[PDB]
RNA sequence: CGCUGAGGACUCUACCGAGCGUGAGGAAGUGGAUGACGUCAAAUCAGCACGGCCCUUACAUCCGGGGCGACACACGUGUUACAAUGGGAGGGACAAAGGGCAGCUACCGGGCGACCGGAUGCGAAUCUCUAAACCCUUCCCCAGUUCGGAUCGGAGUCUGCAACUCGACUCCGUGAAGCUGGAUUCGCUAGUAAUCGCGCAUCAGCCAUGGCGCGGUG
RNA sequence: GCGAGGAACCUUACCCGGGAUUGAUGGUGAAAACCGUAGGUGC
């Protein structure tokens, strides 16, 4: 009968600090840290023709696994 | 912009909403049934548009704003997650 | 020799019989393998036995030489006479498969 | 950021809704965003916040083209204290926009 | 106008008589690339 | 840059030469080549001799000596390379079967003492001393 | 017993556990010749063992991951370098008199926006 | 060309006005903007002026033209 | 399988090159981002705003069919080739990043194939989509060829109401110019150039040989 | 190989015509639509 959490967010400390509320909140294991998932957004620095000239953006998920035997905005919870 | 576009965009998506019907046919064969449906029903004539500013080029999915909108939040720090490389 | 085409005699089957207008390596290779004969022999050294069962493929199908060139100038003609768009750009000599000029021949 | 929900690989229709006085889902003078709007507002109504500003460490407040009506464009710099938050107003005068940029440093 | 000439030799001037300002340019262009 | 032995003689030359022989990065490919060279020319001029030690007296053979820059000493690296480079290049240039018979008929004519690459270097020496008063 | 090591080399990853033996090479429970049937990768791989004339001496077990031949080819080479050195510390002069215990940092570039590749730019006319 | 599970393409007004004067047995010209309709063996024998953009192009249908589209008949383009 | 339990791999925390030079011992900087003040009345009123001016029986607005894809030609940027360091046939081996809900599809059955029909798992470190150059054996033996694959004919498969103008892919047939290219000209300096394949954005489908990334050999 | 990182219809601004304002079943029709039961991608 145990519980799987799973917690998402974009911010790594935002999940670091939401897993370790919920830990300290009588048998849980670890937080598993998942492969964080990156996407890379290539766009045009300028509205009109120059294509040479682009910027990079960034989004990152943060993904954490709880194992329970015997919340802040911008974070997903999973749990089942 | 030019606002008649935008008011095309949402009739077209109204018409193709009110859809069970063509599924039913295409499902089937009947092909000459689908035939008779109104042209402004079928889904390829949606095109994506920015949500703001209605622009039919350099769209993206995921935010649903063209890319000069989506640089212009970015930079603004509008758009959660997203941060500059 | 074959169809009224004489092959290089020192090929072999599945690249000589592509001399033959109308076969191409691939028809080659299945009309050797349908009648049987090895296709790494050599023409020179193929029997009487299996020429004529390869004459014997070749007809019965395949429409080849004089035939196919007669189809292909008919349906030429056929398709410059029916005055279609194909046909009027057969006539002025320009690209009809979708390509775009101005650019390239 | 000054949204914050997560949305991944659904923003769309969030970002949308989002979008649909000293103003700055589950101290004006040091405030970079009341000073511009500010500084617009009595442009529209007819910078040196500057000296306002300086316990700031720095302020610079850039103003744009079509000043005081004049037909030309001319960017003014108005730099001040030791500059190494950013905002932007617009204004609406009777000749135009003015952008009025402020950075401050604290 | 540019001459190809290898090297490039660019001038514009702004009259009307601008195809020939271009040429009296050029041509003090051309004398100081002779030697 | 480090330079791996030859896997066949242990060698740092063998391995620039093939790298001089190298296209598009095929490096199996031209070692591929060089051992087969030397394996005709080890079938052909069977010599009192061997297969790479014909090889280096073809290239110590045809490298050159002074460089007209006014003529001057040339540098032992560039030496040895412009020695590999004019044996690769004229090999290529010339007519075979085989780019490993090439190699292999280029290296025998340049040890047996004549070959394009042997005129090349005369005719380097002969302009070479032609400048002998600005030197 | 058993003497752990780890060599890496491009997106190659060699896991080596060497032991007391004579000569069996194994790869990914495949021998040697077999996995690498080319002479100049089984003198990459057994490079280290020759020059220190360890060769006829030990069992080796690698677990390759990622890469090409090259690249697995020498993280091996590195990793059997550096069990070796686990094993003796006295021959570390002699490693590194060959490089063999040197971790190579070349990785590919990123390309960047605006060019084809890395470095290679657009015909500028 | 069209996949043989869904049949041919017919314009069904412009078929239905084929069959109608078929019926009557009179002799007339049929306009239609339907470039794009396949020409069947009931459509031999009449006359169709297909729109081209900006005039009706008559076609005298023949068992020649049968399997063609009523478009390729009608030129769009004018060149000399 | 029970387990692994930290040898890798994941994330998150703490670190590590210290010099007139050399030097030993030790694993031993590059790429990107950020551009003070000046210049081009530089580009964008068709991304978005915005002063002025000009349109209301029309420069506003709905629809169908055309066009943006035409070709005497010129210029720019690319992709294939002109082959032996190569082209076919058969077999063996090695990646990383990234994507996936009407989507990717295990596994069966049909078709030469593009694909179709049942069925399974997966909103996914769990289930799926991912190699080629390379190696081995063999043929072609210097030819406009077993090089090249443009053009054209036929038959199909999908998407979509609809593939004529004007789609992608598949299977037959046909098989052109092209024998390494003058004056001139461009890029790059190490995991780089060169070469090989893989993935993504937009997207019903796709003219994607473009753009943005990844790894292999080097 | 620049806006354009997806022009068959749509996109689409351009052209030719068919309409409409000045902001439930039938018949006809290519559709829009018809008959009965502010805005401007204009300067
Ligand atoms: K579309």
């Amino acid at each position: 009968q145990k519980i799987r959490i799973k917690l998402k967010s974009y911010d790594y400390m935002l999940v670091d600090k939401s897993a370790e509320k919920i830990v300290k909140t009588a048998m849980v294991s670890g937080p598993i840290p998942l492969p964080t998932h990156k996407r890379i957004f290539t766009v045009n620095r300028s509205t009109f023709v120059n294509k040479k000239s682009r910027e990079q953006f960034e989004l990152s998920s943060y993904k954490r696994l709880i194992d329970i035997y015997n919340l802040p905005s911008g974070v997903e919870v999973e749990i089942k | 912009a030019k606002e008649s576009m935008k008011a095309r965009e949402v009739k077209r998506a109204k018409l193709v909403a009110k859809a069970a019907k063509r599924a039913a046919l295409k499902a089937e064969g009947n092909y000459e049934a689908l035939q008779l449906l109104p042209k402004n029903a079928s889904p390829v004539r949606l095109h994506n548009r920015c949500s703001m500013t209605g622009r039919p080029k350099g769209y993206m999915r995921q935010f649903g704003i063209s890319r000069i909108q989506f640089r212009e939040m970015a930079s603004a720090g509008l758009i959660p997650g997203v941060k500059k490389a | 020799r074959i169809v009224g085409v004489d092959l290089p005699q020192n090929k072999r089957g599945f690249i000589a019989l592509t001399y033959i207008y109308g076969i191409g390596r691939s028809s080659a290779i299945t009309i050797l393998d349908k009648a049987g004969v090895d296709r790494d022999i050599k023409v020179k050294d193929w029997s009487d036995d299996q020429a004529a069962a390869i004459r014997d493929v070749i007809g019965a199908g395949y429409k080849v030489e004089g035939d196919l060139r007669s189809e292909v100038q008919l349906n030429i003609k056929r398709l410059m006479d029916i005055g279609c768009y194909r046909g009027i750009r057969h006539r002025i000599g320009l690209p009809l498969r979708g390509q775009s000029t101005k650019n390239n021949a | 950021w000054d949204s914050n929900w997560y949305g991944g690989r659904k923003y769309g229709e969030t970002l949308l809704e989002d979008s649909r006085a000293s103003v700055s889902r589950a101290k004006p003078e040091l405030d970079a965003a009341i000073v511009a709007e500010n500084i617009a507002r009595q442009l529209e109504g007819k910078v040196k916040a500057i000296a306002s500003a300086m316990g700031a460490e720095g302020i610079k407040i850039q103003v744009s083209g079509r000043l005081n009506g004049a037909e030309m464009a001319r960017s003014e710099m108005f730099k001040e204290g030791r500059t190494p938050d950013y905002a932007l107003a617009e204004a609406l005068t009777k000749v135009g926009l003015l952008g009025i940029k402020v950075w401050i440093c604290k | 106008d540019k001459d190809v000439a290898r090297a490039w030799l660019f001038s514009l001037m702004e009259a009307g008589q601008k195809s020939s300002s271009v040429q009296r340019r050029l041509s003090a262009l051309k004398s100081f690339y002779k030697y | 840059r480090q330079i791996l032995p030859d896997p066949v003689y242990g060698d740092v030359r063998v391995t620039k030469f093939v790298n001089h022989l190298m296209y598009d990065g095929k490096k199996n490919t031209a070692f591929s080549i060089f051992y087969g060279a030397l394996d005709i020319v080890k079938t052909k001029h069977s010599e009192e001799k061997s297969a790479l030690e014909i090889w280096k007296a073809a290239l110590d053979n045809i490298t050159p000596q002074v460089e007209v820059k006014v003529p001057t000493e040339i540098r032992p690296e560039r030496k040895e390379s412009i020695s590999m480079k004019n044996l690769i290049l004229y090999a290529r240039k010339r007519g075979g079967k085989t780019m490993a018979d090439k190699l292999a008929a280029e290296i025998v004519d340049a040890f047996n003492n004549q070959g394009a690459a042997f005129k090349r270097k005369e005719d380097m020496h002969r302009m070479a001393e032609a400048n002998r008063a600005f030197a | 017993d058993y003497i752990n090591a780890i060599g890496r080399r491009k997106a190659a990853v060699a896991r080596v556990y060497l032991s007391e033996g004579s000569g069996k090479i194994v790869i990914n429970k495949r021998e040697i010749e077999q996995y690498f049937p080319s002479s100049i990768l089984q003198y990459i791989v057994k490079q280290p063992l020759l020059k220190l004339d360890v060769a006829a001496k030990y069992d080796i077990k690698i677990n390759l991951r990622g890469g090409g031949f090259k690249g697995q080819s020498e993280a091996a080479r590195l990793a059997i370098a550096r069990a070796l050195v686990k094993i003796n510390p006295d021959d570390k002069p002699a490693l590194r008199s060959e490089g063999f215990i040197t971790r190579d940092p070349r990785v590919v570039e990123r390309k960047k926006p605006g060019r084809p590749k890395a470095r290679k730019r657009f015909q500028f006319s | 060309s069209r996949s043989l599970k869904k049949g041919p393409y017919i314009n069904l007004k412009l078929e239905k006005k084929v069959l109608a004067m078929n019926e009557s047995g009179k002799k007339a010209v049929i306009k239609t903007w339907a470039r794009a309709s396949m020409i069947s063996p009931d459509f031999v024998g009449h006359t169709i002026a297909v729109h081209n953009g900006n005039k009706f192009i008559p076609v005298f249908v023949t068992e020649n033209m049968v399997g063609h589209k009523l478009g390729e008949f009608s030129p769009t383009r004018t060149f000399r």
